[PDB]
């Protein structure tokens, strides 16, 4: 399997409920042509270390589900924990915060750097 | 709690153009074929459906890229078969012609530079008289499009053969099939399924009836951008499509006649038997029956009396069924009991005649022109009409007339879209890590 | 060497009227050589020199009318003026140019 | 087209050798397209055709009859060709001629036709005499 | 990238318990056809880390899992299959069972994550 | 029992198909083959012993062979294209011979930087490019009829420079080492390389040239010896040492074929012109047909005899090789071969003659025009292997029926393979 | 110490030439592509990179070598689909336009059929047609050389910028010591992601639309004690020149061979009026003044300008493009021919319009640019000099050869790979 | 064309800082046609930067984190001086071109090393 096990199997947990996508594992059970192919495989290869690139870097490497040492801003959105998990299509939660999408990621870049160097001024100390 | 925790799992996607590549069905693999050639990448286990269950999805055909794309494709890709050919420059000289009756199957004649560029030799080749053209009334003939384009000759190597092609996305991607049986060309689609590549369409090129196209689910269908505009194109489908038919009896056999040093083209040596006009029949009665029912359908979305009126005039691309067949093309009335008559509200079959065009303008684009060689033996071929490229024009009157042929190509694919998957979601949780 | 005979050697003629002049080879002409019949007709007024009327038998000079036409077999050769007028009154020659030398006949003196 | 026109002595005494001369007016005298010729109307026999030469540089061919008593060339320093007759006699009395035979030869890529269209130009002609 | 690869050739002819010992001891034609060589060198490592990525044990050089050795695919206990084989002919007692072992093991990876999410969800 | 473990790096491999690249020493200069593209040094000393697994191949069915002419019939292709065409001059071409047998001083009318004034024109052509129209005057060049030619430009030089394939990083190149090799079947000693390190491209049709001389034994190959269609090749020990030369002092001339587009030709014979010698070691030659000879005899049981070549056109008839800027074409067989044995210092020499115009991989619609380069040109060379087919008693005619046959000789020890290190197995441990 | 660690994000840079590409923001076609590339790729990314010392040099360069193996292939890759003109190529009867540096040509061409021929006039410059030996018969220049391809009628070539931008995984280390002549410690070096953006105009003996220079008058050269090397001088205060074409020309179509028609000059309205390209004295002169002052120093000794000519009408002559047309001016009829011992008006330059150029320096590549219908004002900034090092030194305007334009505008940038591996000993020890 | 990029030119930023103030420093951040094929290039050539700055640290078993604590003794020849006078005095650049040359043993060292490490740890498994 190239990746399309991994980037299209993410979809067969499709558009169901949070409460169902955080535990639905069961359900596995030279010319032109050449050129717009070769323009695929390193168009696909990008989209999948671009996420890897991200995913690495905040020392969530590797592992499929981690937690974090960055705590939640309420400004995000008011409505809490068992109101969101349950009730709403992920896709349409990705609606509200689409909006801190392209800044939540820096603070797992600085809390990553900062838990990292701490074991360092720890170990080495 | 309340800390962000990071998913690297999970179905989220955006809409976004992106690059596509073949996949075919592994028809035989000699390559030269035009479409595949070398051919792509090696097929597929296809079935692979997914359920997507209850997922409300909406999107327009009309904007997709990928139909554009295969419009990218398709015209570069001829251009990548073309280029090594023949150039049919040199034989642009004043024809003298004449008949070959015992229809306009004329027989003509002109200089030729043999093996060696200084001695000249007369060569006698037939042609159509869609080829020709008066010099201003006998004699004299010239060829068509020489006037504004480099002409060139379709190797008999290749063939046209419309294989089936599959198209799929690169890996991080996804195509969102629709399965609503009555999917109206826009608007939600509520049994959406996702699949890895898409259904192999055929690159037939039809003008004003689709052939070979998928047959619509159990529901006559009917597309269009905006059905109240008065000018933009209208798509029809089709259910228990109808039958066509087209042979040329003429039994010919091709004469190959020097142009140069090397280069050499192919045309028609002799008539075999004789002149009998080109045919193509269609059952009377499906034809009737097929456009009553489509008749209901298009009323339901005006509610007023529908005429069928011919198409246009004034060319044969625009106002012709054009279609391929074998690798020489067809531009054909459509008309004589085709319509020209409406409804209120015999087991023979209707009669289309019409006739061969060697060299045919494609794309519309001037500049480039393609020369078919004759193909030896009688030509026949049957195929379904799955669609109809109606135009709208107290009452409403339809013309059949087909604009751009990336209709076609929107008759097809109007049940894909295309997505880019992110996994990479974000959400609160309880946790910190310890 | 190759001589042309000339039929008729003068002709008077009032205007309006056609005239007809031939003129007929001895060494075959034609020979093929990859070519065609070579051969050509000029006029010449008196005191003034010789000018370009036909060549290759039935091709007109430049810029000169449709007032004769010229034709020719392998071997003969014949000139035929349309509509002759007051212009027209000349000396015409033929003259082949297949083989060296070139050699015209003794003239078609018209009035 | 090709203006022409022809020079030199019109009186000659009997027996002696006798040059002439025409210049060329717009063109060149070796041009390939060219065929310079020189023909003289005799008074009994009429036209007749003595000697010409292009193209080739050293080209000349001359009417056998008159074979032995000829010499042509020609210069681009002066445009000009110029006809020597050796031993004239009086019969030779007529107006001579300068007369340039045009060719042709255009290469299309696909077929190189090629020709001629005869004795296109002609010189005014210039008169000689043999007296004395 | 990939060229490391041979390191991994070395010792081919060995038992799998004499392997460690080994590694212990350790435009235009040209233009074109470099580029389509040079990708799929990727193609083939990134389909290489993505299945460790996949399986959960990314990155280190042995893996141990928790999925059961299924005595239908081999009953040779550790004292035999490591004797005096080299991978070629555990490759041909394995192949057959391939896929589904992948597959197997990927659902143990993703079970255990929710395992492990248990303790963070409770 | 037990519980799965997954080794990461474990040596498995599986056979394969690839797109294979190119390296080589470094050379500047328009060199065909190499170029300014190949990737530079590799000195390779990692010749890994591999020690003692068992693997078998077969260079028949290899595809890496059939690669090396997916490409180098490609790679001319990109160099013909930019180069003048010679269309033009096919024109009615007139000769009657050249003197100051096989020459001709030939006259045609070429169009000059214009194209409203002819031009005549003198140009030498060997016997071979021309055909006579026709008792003759008119001659036309040979391949005019059948396909349009181009020429090749003096920039570029078929020269062949050593050009080293590698496997993309992630792959493997197996290599044999048995020098006694069958030539198909398992193989007791294998070892592995990133790339070979050396092929030449040159192009041979009937002996091959400087050649990498067989391990220290002679050697057999075929798909099939007991046939008499299948192309056998014998792979020398102790190679023989040929050498072929032009004495002649030939002077380039540059004509012109209508506007922009020019051609080089022969001028003028210099020197009293010496037919093309091809001198070979005929004392090395008689007993090296013998060894071999020996060897066909350790499979057939019986003697046997050698012929001349099959005849017919000058393509399977002739050997045919590059001097450099030079094609060559050889009788080889008149003065060569004739002849068997039971069971004085001198030369054997061997009519040979010179062609322009060649119709390399004998394909329709391709020919090109090889610019003659001035002054006198010698190559000596290694014969390394022969090419025989098989017509009481064993008959051979040297001569390959394909040109594909040749690179055997060079890439028969070498199997890609996609070294694909993931592998599972049981362990006791489980995941605590 | 005891044990090396990794530390993965070191800053560590190294020399490496490697391959640029896109960048343009903001329709038919344009020959310097840009009909479809990566966008806008915005400015302020820069980091300034404090006081950390870089040395480096402009000459051994590998941007400028990397973009004229570019431009070369861009223009090449453009002319592919359209008209190769030979069939032009014939003997040409010239009479003088009658409305001396322009001719009315007559020929015979091949019409939309092959044996049907046509007699056909067009205008030509008589820069560019030699006569076939008063004779007065010409041919095109250029036919004993190589083909001639027409310019694609529809697209268009005047400048666009671009900015170029290195492959992630690198950096391009820009130096902004604003007085820095190309070689030495930039004592002020920044690095940026994509390049600010150059213009892609051609010239010969000044140096167009270019960047400005900054408080400066700056002379930069591999070797000023060389005679064949070229000297490269950046402006202060840029001056402005004007250049017009101011004929109201009209374009015809005449149709040779088959296929396609190549345009042509028809009637030239009015009455000829030669081009002209007008410069302030005064502004050029005190110009002059300052770089007299610059280049003294290096060399103590006095200097002249000299007129630069004697070669064949591309070097010599202010070769430059505009507003789709070709100029070449004498640009030393008294523009330099001056030398310094320390008004409201202007100086005007007679110029020559030429139809087929041979750019690039090269050969077997040359095409013809079909007119521009209708006047044109070319204006333009002028920011360098090629001049050219021939008791006292002798100056000449003239470059080389071609690439010296494009190291004027590159000479701030230099390509550098990033190694974020760096080993380093440390206390610890994996727990 | 910024995915793989944007973390490379942070990396390059305060070079000129020691080492000592680059530790802390570095969380100051925050708290087809010609141009087409040349395009590609670019993006693959790309990929093949990260994947090698990435692929060694699995070979080193450094995966992931930004800094590792690694088990290597310190070949001391390579240097006179130690921490304690190297990481407030020196510049990367200037470490980097007087250990450049053992560099490529040192790599070699560490994969055995790391090998080791983890079949020993195995060795821990086996027991
Ligand atoms: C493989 O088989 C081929 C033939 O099929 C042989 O190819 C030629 O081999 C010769 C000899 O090795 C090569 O060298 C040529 O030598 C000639 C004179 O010798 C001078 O140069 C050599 C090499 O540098 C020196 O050793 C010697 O001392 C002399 O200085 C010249 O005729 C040749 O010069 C050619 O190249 C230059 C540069 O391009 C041109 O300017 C010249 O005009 C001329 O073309 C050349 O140096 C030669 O390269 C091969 N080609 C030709 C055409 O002769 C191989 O030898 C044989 N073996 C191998 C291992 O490849
Ligand atoms: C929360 O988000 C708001 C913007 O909505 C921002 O101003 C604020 O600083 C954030 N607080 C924290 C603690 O990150
Ligand atoms: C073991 O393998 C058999 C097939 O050989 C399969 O049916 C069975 O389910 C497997 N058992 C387990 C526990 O995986
Ligand atoms: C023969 O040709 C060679 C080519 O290098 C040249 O050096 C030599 O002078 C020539 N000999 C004669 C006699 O022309
Ligand atoms: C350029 O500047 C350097 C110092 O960076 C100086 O030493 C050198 O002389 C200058 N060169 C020129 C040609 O001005
Ligand atoms: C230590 O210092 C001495 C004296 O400067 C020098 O020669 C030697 O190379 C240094 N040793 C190391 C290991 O750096």
């Amino acid at each position: 399997v190239g990746l399309g096990a991994v980037f299209l199997g993410f979809l067969g947990a499709a558009g169901s409920t949070m409460g169902a996508a955080s535990n639905t594992l069961t359900v596995q059970a030279l010319g032109v042509w050449g050129f717009k192919q070769l323009q695929a495989r390193v168009l696909a290869i990008e989209r999948y270390l671009e996420v890897q690139q991200l995913l690495g870097m905040w020392g969530c490497s590797g592992k499929l589900i981690c937690c974090t040492n960055v705590p939640w801003n309420s400004s995000w959105s008011n409505k809490t924990y068992n109101e969101i998990w349950d009730n709403m299509t992920w896709m349409q939660w990705d609606r509200e915060i689409g909006n801190y999408t392209d800044t939540i990621y820096k603070l797992l870049e600085v809390s990553q750097f900062q838990q990292e160097i701490n074991e360092k001024d720890n170990l080495t100390l | 709690g309340l800390w962000v925790t990071v998913y690297y799992g999970v179905p989220v996607w955006r809409e976004a153009k992106t690059t596509l590549f073949c996949a075919s069905d592994a028809k035989s693999y000699e390559v030269h074929n035009v479409w595949a050639t070398h051919a792509c990448v090696p097929t597929d286990p296809n079935p692979q459906e997914l359920v997507l269950e209850n997922v409300t999805e909406n999107f327009n055909m009309w904007k997709n890229d990928m139909v554009d794309q295969m419009h990218e494709d398709i015209i570069s890709l001829w251009d990548q078969s073309l280029k090594p050919c023949v150039k049919l420059t040199p034989l642009c000289v004043t024809l003298n012609c004449s008949d070959a009756k015992v229809e306009e199957i004329k027989n003509c004649s002109f200089n030729a530079t043999t093996e060696l560029r200084d001695k000249k030799r007369r060569e006698y080749a037939l042609f159509y008289r869609l080829d020709i053209v008066p010099l201003s009334n006998n004699s004299e003939y010239r060829l068509i499009n020489c006037n504004t384009s480099v002409i060139t000759q379709i190797c008999p190597k290749v063939t046209f053969d419309p294989i089936p092609i599959h198209y799929c996305a690169p890996a991080g991607y996804a195509i969102l099939k629709c399965n609503n049986k009555t999917f109206n060309g826009t608007g939600p689609c509520n049994n959406v399924s996702t699949v890895q590549c898409t259904h192999g369409i055929k690159p037939v090129v039809s003008t004003q009836l689709l052939l070979n196209g998928s047959l619509a689910e159990e529901e006559i269908i009917i597309r269009s951008e905006n059905l109240t505009d008065n000018v933009k194109t209208i798509i029809v489908h089709l259910n228990e499509s109808v039958e066509i038919t087209c042979t040329r009896p003429n039994n010919m056999t091709r004469k190959s006649v020097r142009i140069g040093p090397g280069q050499t083209f192919y045309a028609l040596g002799d008539i075999i038997g004789d002149i009998r006009q080109p045919h193509c029949n269609i059952s009377e009665i499906k034809w009737e029956k097929t456009l009553q029912r489509v008749s209901e359908k298009l009323r339901e979305h005006f509610n007023k009396t529908i005429i069928f009126n011919q198409s246009s005039g004034g060319d044969l691309e625009i106002t012709t069924h054009s279609f391929n067949c074998g690798g020489e093309f067809f531009y054909c009335n459509t008309s004589d009991l085709f319509f020209n008559k409406t409804f209120n509200e015999t087991n023979s079959t209707i009669t289309l005649p019409c006739r061969i065009k060697q060299i045919i303008n494609m794309w519309q684009e001037v500049g480039r022109a393609m020369y078919a060689p004759p193909i030896a033996g009688n030509i026949t071929c049957k195929s379904n009409i799955t669609g109809l490229l109606l135009t709208r024009d107290t009452k409403e009157t339809f013309r059949p007339g087909g604009g751009n042929m990336r209709d076609n190509w929107r008759s097809e694919l109007y049940k894909y879209k295309v997505v880019e998957v992110k996994p990479l979601g974000i959400a609160p949780t309880e946790c910190n890590r310890t | 060497d190759i001589v042309m005979t000339q039929t008729p050697i003068s002709l008077p003629v009032s205007l309006g009227e056609s005239a007809t002049i031939s003129c007929r080879s001895s060494r075959s002409l034609v020979d093929r050589q990859d070519g065609k019949t070579y051969l050509e007709w000029y006029f010449q007024k008196p005191g003034q020199s010789p000018q370009l009327l036909i060549y290759e038998v039935a091709n007109r000079a430049s810029g000169v009318p449709d007032r004769f036409r010229g034709s020719g077999s392998d071997t003969d050769f014949t000139l035929k003026i349309s509509r002759v007028e007051a212009d027209d009154v000349a000396i015409y020659y033929c003259m082949q140019s297949l083989d060296p030398p070139h050699t015209f006949g003794q003239g078609t003196k018209v009035e | 087209q090709v203006q022409l026109q022809e020079s030199g002595p019109g009186m000659v005494k009997p027996s002696e050798t006798l040059t002439l001369t025409c210049a060329v007016f717009g063109g060149r005298v070796t041009s390939g397209d060219s065929f310079w010729t020189w023909i003289r109307q005799s008074p009994t026999k009429g036209l007749e055709w003595l000697a010409g030469i292009s193209g080739d540089a050293d080209n000349p061919t001359y009417n056998p009859s008159l074979k032995s008593r000829l010499t042509i060339s020609k210069d681009p320093s002066k445009n000009q060709v110029s006809l020597k007759v050796t031993s004239v006699t009086a019969t030779d009395t007529a107006v001579y001629y300068c007369a340039r035979e045009k060719q042709y030869y255009f290469d299309d890529y696909y077929s190189v036709e090629s020709g001629r269209v005869g004795m296109d130009s002609w010189g005014q002609g210039v008169a000689v005499i043999v007296s004395s």
